């Protein structure tokens, strides 16, 4: 189904069969690390949860990351045998491809070279982001899981005007979701459910199956999976709490729940597996 | 990048160096736009890789086409369709005679339906102007230069301010907006729908006041009645002059009272008011020229 209200713009149904379509062009393997035998899929976790603290320190926004986290995970379905220290170059270059990409005023090269600590010099980086693009045949325009979580919190608070595109919605309870899905793309298993289905799972533990649906069009029967799989990961997130909003010094409060937040997690990860 | 031949250059500019190149095999002819990356400190610049990521999920017949990308010795050839001529060039030739309003309202229709295509797609395109917009011999004209583009979400968020060249810049990105989608194209092909009327620019201006009060001078001064809001937008003074809006009869002379209301449309103050792409196709201005489809109510 399409949750959308009648767009003045386009057709409601044809915005949203658009955004469909392309989920099918995107293809994500949950066991694309079999590709890769030297790897564990913990050090995928150790990248993405650097890459959020990273994001952070820079005040790149979530769909920055989740960019980044996209574009590795569809990188490495295509390589073959990987070592770990060449998995910060690969990391930190989805990264520098993902800000130069969402960002209006991205940090500059040098600066992504020296969070690695002198691990990556800016040729290995522009090195790095051409055989990233050049293996992803350029597709580097995908909707990410908080993309999907920023569509979801919109219909939910629409209005009876109904005008999609300005943004109204609390920034306290977005960044909550969010929250639980930076947990869930730290384990590699989230990549067998579409981005779509990962972030209507997460909303509907801070809510209900009818808010999920009204605002995914998702029946239950399409995320139950991903909702029993997302168990552990949600009550995880209710024993330790709901995070706060934080304000960030040259950022808008309009736009401070956008900006990537880090929490230390990895612990709450192993949690989870049990 | 053995099988093509540069032919002549066709311009550099803030898209960066095009060559017009030809297939010595085939005989066909390009477009090959050319990147040197070992002038560029950041790699491949943010423009390139919007514009080649857009691109290559905007396959529309009113779209120019991204044919390859090649990265050959340090460079990053990007092959396009080719056109032979843009639209303020041959408005330009057309200036004396006037270009026929058979072919005004066919360029305009094939306009409309390469930016609703783009705005269903989630794309802003931010500068159209005719020099970005392509004809060939057969009729037909493209949306090109997708450098300034961006793909906005569901809802937007604060994008780049001061977009779109100076004389087709909407009136809501001159007044200061904190968001904006996809009214800002209309308004531009607003714009080169009069200037393909009229032969001449509709609001030429030269620094953005002056931009503001040319349109303040033909749509009038905006209040809160026709477009709501406007006096609290950060750029809006109450010092403002007022001025009456003119009649469409002399702004757009040789234009019918199909036109005249479409125009008004694409012109209108208020965005949200604005009409769309896909709305516009529909205004009985093109109904000798195309035909509704028929409409599943359910
Ligand atoms: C150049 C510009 N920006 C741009 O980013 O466009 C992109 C990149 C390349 C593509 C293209 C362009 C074209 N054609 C033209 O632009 C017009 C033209 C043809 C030939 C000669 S001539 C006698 O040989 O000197 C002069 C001028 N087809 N495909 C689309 C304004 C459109």
């Amino acid at each position: 189904g399409s949750p959308l209200p009648v767009l003045s713009w386009a057709n409601r149904e044809e915005v949203w069969k658009i955004m469909l379509n392309k989920e099918k062009t995107y293809l994500r393997d949950q066991h694309f690390l079999e590709q890769h035998p030297l790897l564990q899929p913990k050090m995928r976790a150790i990248l993405l949860d650097w890459l959020m603290e990273v994001c952070e320190v820079y005040k790149l926004h979530r769909e920055t990351f989740y960019l980044a986290q996209d574009f590795f995970d569809r990188y490495m379905a295509t390589q073959e045998n990987v070592v770990k220290t060449l998995l910060q170059l690969i990391g930190i270059s989805s990264l520098f491809i993902a800000a130069k990409l969402e960002e209006i005023y991205p940090p500059k090269l040098h600066q992504f070279a020296y969070v690695t600590d002198g691990a990556c010099s800016g040729d290995e980086i522009l090195t790095m982001e051409l055989m990233i693009m050049k293996a992803l045949k350029w597709r580097l325009s995908p909707l990410t899981i908080v993309s999907w979580l920023n569509v979801y919190m919109q219909v939910a608070y629409l209005n009876d005007l109904h005008e999609v595109l300005l943004p109204q919605y609390p920034q306290q309870i977005f960044i909550q979701i969010a929250e639980l899905l930076d947990l869930c793309v730290l384990d590699v298993d989230c990549l067998e459910f579409p981005y779509g289905i990962l972030a209507a799972s997460a909303l509907y533990h801070f809510s209900s199956s009818e808010l999920m649906q009204k605002v995914s069009g998702y029946q239950w029967c399409d995320i139950e999976n991903c909702v029993k799989w997302m168990v552990p990961f949600a009550m995880v997130i209710r024993e330790t709490g709901s995070s706060k909003l934080k304000h960030f010094r040259g950022v808008a409060d309009e736009d401070a729940h956008n900006i990537q937040t880090h929490r230390d997690s990895l612990d709450l990860l192993d949690k989870a597996r049990a | 990048m053995e099988n093509f031949q540069k032919v002549e250059k066709i311009g550099e500019g803030t898209y960066g160096v095009v060559y017009k190149a030809r297939n010595k095999l085939t005989g066909e002819v390009v477009a090959l736009k050319k990147i040197r990356l070992d002038t560029e400190t950041e790699g491949v610049p943010s423009t390139a890789i919007r514009e080649i990521s857009l691109l290559k999920e905007l396959n529309h017949p009113n779209i120019v086409k991204l044919l390859d990308v090649i990265h050959t010795e340090n460079k990053l050839y990007l092959v396009f369709e080719f056109l032979h001529q843009d639209l303020k060039k041959f408005m330009d030739a057309s200036a004396l005679t006037g270009i026929p309003l058979p072919l005004i309202k066919s360029y305009l229709f094939q306009l409309l339906q390469g930016l609703a295509f783009c705005h269903s797609h989630r794309v802003l395109h931010r500068d159209l102007k005719p020099q970005n917009l392509l004809i060939n011999t057969e009729g037909a004209i493209k949306l090109a230069d997708f450098g300034l583009a961006r793909a906005f979400g569901v809802p937007v968020r604060t994008y780049t301010h001061e977009v779109v060249t100076l004389w087709y810049r909407a009136p809501e990105i001159l007044l200061g907006c904190k968001y904006y989608s996809t009214a800002v194209d209309i308004w531009s092909l607003g714009c080169i729908f009069a200037e393909m009327v009229t032969r001449r620019a509709l609001f030429p201006g030269d620094s953005e006041i002056d931009q503001l009060f040319r349109i303040f001078r033909t749509l009038g001064t905006p209040d809160e009645v026709v477009w709501p809001g406007v006096t609290s937008m950060p750029d809006y003074k109450p010092s403002f002059p007022k001025w009456a809006r003119q009649d469409f009869s002399k702004v757009v002379p040789p234009l019918d009272e199909d036109g005249r209301s479409l125009l008004s449309q694409m012109l209108h103050y208020d965005p949200n008011k604005r009409i769309s792409a896909k709305a516009a196709l529909a205004h009985p201005f093109f109904q000798d020229v195309t035909k509704p489809v028929p409409h599943l109510r359910l």
